[PDB]
Parts: C-alpha cells; structure tokens; sequence
C-alpha cells in the first residue's frame, strides 16, 4: 500500500466516524469528539469523491444539527479542519461554525 | 477610546471581575487583578505589537533582562491567586510575572520582561494556565502512563515501580540500591518529573538508609511489605537524619495494631498518608481519622473522587487485582470488602470540601488512574458545590476560594509534602517553568499545551502533514521537549541530598537536570495552603459514620458527572 | 440554563486604552499605489515614506486603537486618524531608524526624515 505518516493516521478518523456513526444510529445525542469526527470523515470521504474545497465547505455546516449532539457540542466546535487528497491534490477545507 | 468588555475579553483573554465557567462544570473564576496597561497589551502575530522597535526591543542581548519565552496573557489558576498577567520564562524557570514587553515605549512594562531579539512567545490570551499537576503516588508500571499523565496536565511523577512486577503492581516502591540505580537510568529517558520512593520497611537502619543514599527521593511504608510498628519507625528515623517524605499505606487488617498504634509508632513524626480514605488502603475502617493531625499530610487517590453510583461496584475486583488477592480465599476477600465503604468515601468528598483532606493524587495503575487526577479534583469541587453551595468564604458568586482550594491539593501541597516546592508546584518567580495551557472548554479535561522547563513536551495538535497545526486529527503528541537530549534539560530527577552529595548523578550518567528534596521533616497539615484543618475526627468502628465536630458528615453519590460525556470519545 | 463548555461572564463597563495620555487627531493620505496598514505600536513618524502628513505630529506617538489591531490605508486613501503618546522611557530604536534614541529629539528625527523623503517633514 506505500501508507505514509498521514494515511496511517487518517485511516483512525473514518474509524472514529464510524464508531460516532453507530452511536449516532441507536438513539444516542453526540459528543464532541464524535462529532467532530463524523463531519471530519465526511470531508475526506468528499474530497475522495471529488467534490470542491468550496463545496464542502459549506456541506460541512449541514452534516449534524444541534438536536444530533449533546448541550454545549454546537458552541465548542468554532470550526472543523481536515485535508485531503481532492483530484488536484492535497487541500485544506475550514468548514466554520459546522453545528448550529 | 474604549473597549466593551465582551470584545475585550475575545482579544486578550478576560480582565478584573470577568468569570470563566470551567469546563462544562457549575464553577466560576473570577479575575482578581490584571498586571496589564490597557492599551499596551502584549500579542504576537502579522501587523501586532511584539515587532523590533514596537513591543520587542531590539537593543537588548538575552543577559539584559530579555526573556527566553513569553507567555502573553495568561489567566492564571494557582494558590497565589486566580489573575490575569503575562508570564516570563528565562534558563527554563520562571523569572517574572507581571507585563513584558519593551520598556521604550510601554508603560508598565516588568523590568526583567523586556521581549528582545531572544525572545520566543506564546499566545495565552483566552487560555487558564496553572502549574503542572505533582502525582505524588505513581506506581512505575507502564511507560505508556507518561503520556496519561502528561495530557491531564501531569508534569511531576513521585512514586516507585520497576514495571509490572507484584511488588510494583501493589506497592510505590522501588527497592534497594539496585533497582534504584535501574530506574534512576530509566528515569532519563521519561518526559516528566521523577522522584523515587525506596521501600520503607526493615528492622535496621542500613538497609533502608542505603536506598536514600543510592538515589531515593523518599519512602513508602506499605502493608502488603509490613506495615508493622518496627517498618514505621525505623523508616521515619531514616527520613528524619535525610530530609525526604515518608509516604504510608497501613496496616488494613489491624494485625500488628489499630489506628492508634500507627500513630504511636509515628510518634509526632511528619508523614504523608496516602489514600487516607482507606478504599485504596489503611486501617479499617477507620484510617481516614489521620487526616486529622497536625503531622499528617493527608492525600486521597482518585477512584474514590468523586462519590459517584458506580464508585462501589468498581472497587471489589479493581483491589483483588492490585493486591494479588484470590476470590476464592474468604479472608483475602474479607479484607477487600473492609476496605470498601460509601461511608467513609461520602465524607471523603466533604473532608476535601472543608479542606480538611490537603491532596489529590493517582495511585496510577495501583487502584488509581495516570490521567485523572487533575479530572477528579474539578468534578469533586462541582459536585460540592452543587450539594453544599457555594462555600461562605466567596464573594460574588465566584467560586475563587475553592478553586484555589482544590487546585492547592494536586499543585502546591504535593510538592510541599514532597520537599520540592522550591523547584515545583506553583506559578511563582523562581520557579521551574512548568506550566499547563488548557481552554476553558477543555479545564481539567485535556490539556491543550504542557510546558517543561520552558520548552512544550504535549500538545493537543493536528495533522503532522498539514499546511497548519489545526487540521484533524487533533490527538496529543510528544513535541520537541522529549526529543533527543532536551529531554534532560526540560525535566528534574528529584534526589535526596545524601545521593546529590555521594556524587549518585556522576556516577550513573544522569543528564537530567537534578533537583534536591529538603524541608519535609519540619512541616505539617498548617503548611498545606488552602487545606490546613486539624479537628477530631470520629469513625464510628460499628457503623463507619464519619464525625467531625458532632456532626455527620454525609452527601449522596452522583449519577451524572461534567468533564465526562460530553468530551471523552470512550 | 444552558452550559456553554468554558464560557465567559464578563463584567459590566468598557475598558479605556491609552488612558490618561494625550490624544492627538491627523489627516494622512497614502500617496503611494499600493495599500499601506500600520499597526498600533509602531512609532508614526518612522511609518513608509509615501504616507503624507504632518511628520512632527507623529513623533513620540503611536496610533490610538487596539493594541494588536491596525489603521489601513488604499493607494490614494486619505483619514484622519487618532494618535496616543508613547510611554516607557520614550525612545525609540531600529524600525526606520529614524530616531534610534528619545523621541524629545524632533529636530533630528525631521532632519533625516526630510533627507530620505518620508513625506510631510513641514
Ligand atoms: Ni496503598
Ligand atoms: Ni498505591
């Protein structure tokens, strides 16, 4: 696979995500470590696809509403930032205030 | 021109009489004082104030009174107060707290905080700084607890172990001049502050004396050794003649004495008594009526902290393992269950609350969490707060008095019990600069940056590959601190001063910066700052309700703690 | 109510900068054609050469706003801005070394201000 430092340590976000995922899916409200996971994977796993910088910027502030977290998660999280490998290369997406 | 204090407080962190929640906790600090001159305030960055010939005075060389680091800022939570100022950090310690930057042109401005050619910085505006957390009951049992500790803003581990061996499993001990020597050399490659406990225990003198000569910063007394009336006394003998604390586990199972027969055997001795609850060890079940002495130097471990609906259940099994005990021998198990009491953890949170019980500490991986006890001490003072209110000491609804309180047991008490606070324990001038950056959102939880000796050893950062720091995911890591030789100048191997003066450091190679242990043996409960109360203290043998001037002393266990949930990912 | 993690509740009240100095108010054009932004804490006088106004009003003063913070002008942007006094010991060194010592010296500071152009010297 060649994985180098930031493969090897991006592959623990889509995990995490995935573990949020399934609490998210058996009734649970999300913390802030899950949460921001989910709207992290959801980034790389958008860049993957091909979407833009621009895009996912402003996909990220729909991906998780203040009913998916617990008190207080919306107003910890000032931003999430992840960077991916978009079809032109590595890119750093900023998705501002992403939980309402 | 004027600032509303909403915008004030975005900018360079809160100024006098703003509040801080912290954490997701109901506790409230209030800013005291602020060493700053509105309008000359410190920041670094594109287009700020700290630039050659502005904030940063560009004639000075390091030696004239230029710092080597500056932290712009910070809101500090220590014992000495809870204020806003800038700190100033020079040959690793902290040189001045007050106002940096160029005297030129600031009014204000600490003498020896000039920002110069030399001078590094750091942004705390918005973040609470306090000094780093003194574990004073670490079992040596996993290197893999370094960094635990380090990211709930842990920077000094004083205790013993040589790895996971029985004896270390169950006791902080490091035994004989050997295993000393072992763990001394170990010891250098540990990004944290260490000192060493040999085992307290013999009927001669020589063979407890040789392990403080060899290296030992102090003893414990456990007894899973012996914790007999002989182990005792010829243990406080050793440490009288060396200046180093005695630490004690007693005799749980009454067989060689009760109580009072400890305390005879003591006899007016200073000694720290660890976990003095008693669930973690001691005299049942009354060991928690030593935190009532004047030469007792009270500390709790933090399974019991605080009392909470699950803290029983857990502790059974959690103590057979530790103690090498065996479910299927009745006594083994009879023991166990004495030590395990809502009664006495109950009134534990209310001791702590008064004051009462001086010290927080681990027990790591020994019926103790590494990461924890930073954790356990702010969910104690809000779980107090909520069941007692506020404390009568307060002045507008600020929780100032038990902050400085509760940030005393595992800050300054520690080192003070230890003989280390000259080098450690608190924000002060003359003091090693380790210090724990946290945002207010994370206080206690997890430390955003830990500072040692001047330089940052962990750091809550991102992607290593990024174009910037904050990028997921954002984990703690090692920084430059630990790395190759920094490592030795950023951390102190504590020692007792027969060691320091037998030439113990020269003789193993130790690189690491050397601290001395002195001034145990002439203190006592009225030293621990915020947490000096002596009172009688009544157990009751039958029904184990604890009494301190009459009165019960008793509180529910919680279903719900903040600084949990909310933060932690498992 | 609801727990904001960390949270500020700041007291009451403004806070004034720069109290108790004088306060000064100049007009200054950027002749240049290219933006120029001046930070708080640098001394006005020694500010790019291409900034019109009245050099001697800018020397032994900063601008008057937030430390940290800054006055932007565009190419041909003229404003008046609001000027404090230094404090400290009054001097200034290095930047454009146009004073490298007190700031009560105007008069060499003028001196070679004029003499390598920085526009306004009166
Ligand atoms: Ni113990
Ligand atoms: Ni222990």
């Amino acid at each position: 696979m060649h994985l180098n430092p930031a493969e090897k340590e991006k592959l623990q976000i889509f995990l995490a995500s995935e573990l949020l995922l399934r609490r998210k899916a058996r009734g649970l409200k999300l913390n802030y470590p899950e949460a921001v996971a989910i709207i992290t994977s959801f980034i790389m796993e958008g860049a993957r696809d091909g979407k833009t910088v621009a895009m996912l910027m402003e996909e990220g502030k729909h991906v998780l509403t203040r009913d998916d977290v617990m008190e207080g998660v919306p107003e910890m999280i000032d931003d999430i930032q992840a960077e991916a490998t978009f079809p032109d290369g590595t890119k750093l997406v900023t998705v501002h205030n992403p939980i309402s | 021109m004027k600032i509303n204090r909403q915008q004030y407080a975005e900018s360079y962190g809160p100024t006098v009489g703003d509040e801080v929640r912290l954490a997701d906790t109901d506790l409230w600090i209030e800013v005291e004082k602020d060493y700053t001159t509105y309008g000359d305030e410190v920041n670094f960055g594109g287009g700020k104030v700290l630039r050659e010939g502005m904030g940063e005075n560009g004639t000075y060389t390091r030696t004239e009174n230029v710092l080597d680091l500056l932290l712009t800022n910070a809101l500090i939570l220590d014992y000495t107060g809870i204020y806003k100022a800038d700190i100033g950090v020079k040959d690793g310690y902290i040189v001045g707290i007050g106002k940096g930057g160029n005297p030129d042109i600031m009014d204000g401005v600490t003498p020896n905080m000039i920002v110069g050619t030399a001078t590094e910085v750091i942004a705390a505006e918005g973040k609470i700084v306090t000094a780093g957390g003194i574990d004073t009951h670490v079992h040596f049992i996993n290197p893999d607890q370094v960094d635990v500790a380090l990211a709930n803003g842990i920077t000094t581990l004083f205790g013993g172990g040589t790895g996971p061996a029985e004896g270390s499993k169950a006791t902080t001990v490091t035994p004989g001049p050997w295993n000393i020597e072992k763990m001394l050399k170990s010891t250098e490659g540990l990004p944290i502050n260490v000192g060493i406990l040999g085992k307290g225990h013999g009927s001669s003198i020589a063979p407890i004396m040789e392990q403080i000569d060899a290296g030992a910063a102090g003893l414990k007394i456990h007894e899973d050794w012996g914790a007999t009336p002989a182990s005792i006394d010829r243990s406080l003998t050793v440490a009288d003649e060396a200046d180093v604390q005695v630490a004690i586990h007693s005799d749980t199972l009454n067989e060689a004495g009760f109580l009072e027969d400890t305390l005879r055997a003591i006899n007016g001795r200073v000694i720290h008594s660890f976990h003095v609850e008693g669930a973690g060890g001691g005299h049942a079940p009354d060991i928690m009526a030593m935190a009532g002495h004047p030469n007792v130097l009270p500390s709790s471990t933090n399974p019991t902290r605080p009392f909470t609906v699950n803290t029983i259940d857990e502790h059974l099994d959690m103590l057979m393992v530790c103690h090498h005990l065996k479910q299927n021998i009745p006594e083994d198990v009879a023991f166990a269950d004495s030590r395990i009491r809502p009664e006495t953890i109950a009134a534990e949170d209310i001791l702590h609350d008064l004051g009462i019980i001086s010290m927080m500490s681990t027990d790591a991986l020994a019926m103790g969490r590494a990461g924890e006890m930073v954790l356990r001490t702010w969910q104690t003072a809000d779980k107090m707060k909520k069941q007692r209110g506020p404390l009568a000491e307060e002045k507008n609804g600020s929780d100032n008095f038990r902050l400085k309180r509760y940030v005393s047991k595992y800050t300054i008490n520690p080192a003070i019990a230890q003989g280390i606070a000259h080098e450690v324990g608190s924000i002060e001038e003359g003091k090693f600069a380790d210090l724990v950056l946290w945002e207010p959102k994370f206080f206690g939880v997890k430390a955003d940056r830990v500072i040692k000796g001047g330089i940052i050893a962990y750091a809550q950062i991102g992607d290593p590959s990024a174009s910037i720091p904050t990028p997921q995911p954002v984990m703690g890591r090692r920084m430059y601190g630990t790395v190759g030789d920094l490592i030795h100048d950023t951390n102190i191997t504590f020692m007792s001063k027969s060691s320091i003066q037998q030439g113990v450091p020269a003789k193993l190679g130790l690189k690491r910066r050397i601290g001395t242990v002195k001034n145990c043996r002439n203190i006592g409960k009225k030293d621990m700052k915020w947490n000096d109360v002596t009172t009688d203290i009544d157990i009751n043998p039958e029904t184990y309700e604890v009494k301190v001037d009459g009165e019960v002393l008793t509180c529910e266990p919680v279903k719900e703690l903040p600084m949990a949930q909310r933060y932690f990912l498992f | 109510n609801y727990i904001v993690p960390g949270e500020y509740r700041v007291a009451e009240g403004e806070i004034e900068i720069n109290a108790g100095r004088e306060k000064t108010t100049i007009r200054v054009s950027n002749t240049g054609d290219r933006p120029i932004q001046v930070g708080s804490h640098i001394h006005f006088v020694e500010v790019n050469k291409e900034l019109l106004f009245d050099r001697a009003e800018g020397i032994g003063r900063r601008l008057n706003i937030p430390s940290g913070t800054a006055a932007r002008f565009e190419p041909g942007e003229e404003m008046e801005v609001e000027l404090t006094e230094l404090g400290g010991n009054r001097e200034v060194f290095g930047i454009s070394d146009l004073t490298n010592g007190s700031v009560d010296n105007k008069e060499l500071i003028l001196q070679r201000a004029k003499e390598l152009g920085y526009k306004g010297v009166e």
